[PDB]
């Protein structure tokens, strides 16, 4: 608790996908396109590097889709998950919406 | 056919949390009765049934349409699924007509201040049709309701309004 | 045969500023495609810590970018047709390596 | 102190691809005669020594200093390579004085159309105290010549243009 390494917890991604994590820009509507496009580039690290092995559809699916299914389980989740590393929570979104089978 | 681009833009239900109309792939399909396909790995890809669902309770019925909404006050109207499929019926002359052509690099000046129905065509990575929404063209952005897909190889544009 | 969000290709003109053809303002514009390419590193990096590389939690973010680029540009040219995110990894061992 | 920010500015090696000052750290740290360096873990953040730099070039010594340049026309001038120790320094009376402390959510507006030396404090994950670099205030966002952290505890800048 406070020993964090990772560059984005749980609470951070949730607040890039809800359009509000770029306090350095003036407009609100670039702060949002500027905010889901981190969250959507983060999703996407993850999402491909684990294509292979933890999920299915990867040439099927449309990216925005695995946000939605990622927001729905970020928030479905007990709240306490959300001071973990954003990676692992997208991987286990990923395998809950899209399991391999 | 004539068409009020904000009351289509009200009706449009968004897949991006960050928009004030969204609503998750579990919201939509339970409110139009689809619960069955939620998680069925042939309905993940939702923008054609959220463009349809927009033209409906905007008085347009989808005709044809592969499916038809199962529950509620739009009970019996029809429902595109498939990318490609909708965005066939929207250059019908009967709906939204030849749309304006443009590459990545013309897309976002092509579209300039104008509002309308935006098809991404060929997206490199899926091998679904594309992408089908509704943009807002702006001074600092194009602003696509759910998502913009500029990596596509042509983008089709359907002006509704120029403000 | 592509089934990935980003090539290497993709990533490289990111990291460069050019990938937000949607946004008006060149200035935007970069910082945008900046955005992208530093979020997709840390989803990567997040992940693969203290397995593949070593330094999370010490090394700047931005640092990341910097190795990774040089990596990207270093390797041979066909490798950037492969999938971003096993790039990303095979940079940060190579770059910040464990043991 | 005064120094013209344009020049300080044009003199900074920055760590971003996207910037037209661009040097890698394998590069930086051959200008300087420090190769011995290039990925000893004690050398990975090199935000301090790029705005050293920034400085020694202008003609402003970095004195005390931890390091010196090596190599080159700057041969014996000081390199301070922790951030906070740097940061320390520029708020001496004899350097840049006290800097304006802000917040995340009031830097933007608080660095304004200004530009100068910008310290971002206590950032998670990120070792030598924070990160230091040189900020342009504009309309549409500010920009670091390096990287900007507004996930940081404090931020404190010193402005030296306001244009």
């Amino acid at each position: 608790p406070a020993e964090r390494t990772w560059i984005f917890s749980g609470a951070e991604l949730k607040q890039a996908i809800e359009g509000k994590l770029a306090p350095d820009v003036s407009d609100p509507e670039m702060r949002r396109l500027v905010s889901v496009a981190k969250s959507s580039a983060y999703i996407a690290g993850v999402a491909d590097l684990t294509s292979g092995s933890d999920w299915c559809g990867a040439g099927a699916v449309a990216p925005h889709e695995l946000t939605d299914r990622i927001y729905t389980y970020l928030g479905d989740m007990p709240a306490e998950k959300l001071d973990e590393q954003a990676a692992t929570l997208v991987r286990e979104a990923l395998k809950v919406s899209f399991p391999c089978e | 056919m004539r068409v009020n681009f904000d009351t289509l833009y009200s009706n449009y239900p968004s897949s991006d949390p960050s928009h004030p109309n969204y609503l998750s792939q579990r919201d939509l399909f339970t409110e139009i009765g689809w619960e069955s396909f939620i998680g069925n790995p042939n309905y993940h890809n939702t923008c054609a049934i959220r463009v349809s669902i927009a033209f409906v309770k905007s008085g347009i019925n989808i005709v044809p349409s592969s499916h038809r909404i199962q529950k509620g006050p739009y009970a019996g109207k029809g429902i595109e699924v498939n990318m490609r499929r909708l965005a066939t019926l929207m250059k019908r002359t009967s709906y939204l007509g030849e749309p304006d052509p443009y590459t990545p690099a013309t897309a976002r000046n092509g579209i300039g201040a104008r509002n309308g129905v935006v098809a991404f065509n060929n997206i490199p990575g899926y091998t679904g049709g594309g992408h089908i929404d509704l943009v807002r063209g702006g001074s600092e952005a194009t602003q696509c309701a759910s998502a913009c897909y500029y990596n596509s190889e042509t983008i089709w544009f359907w002006p509704l309004q120029a403000s």
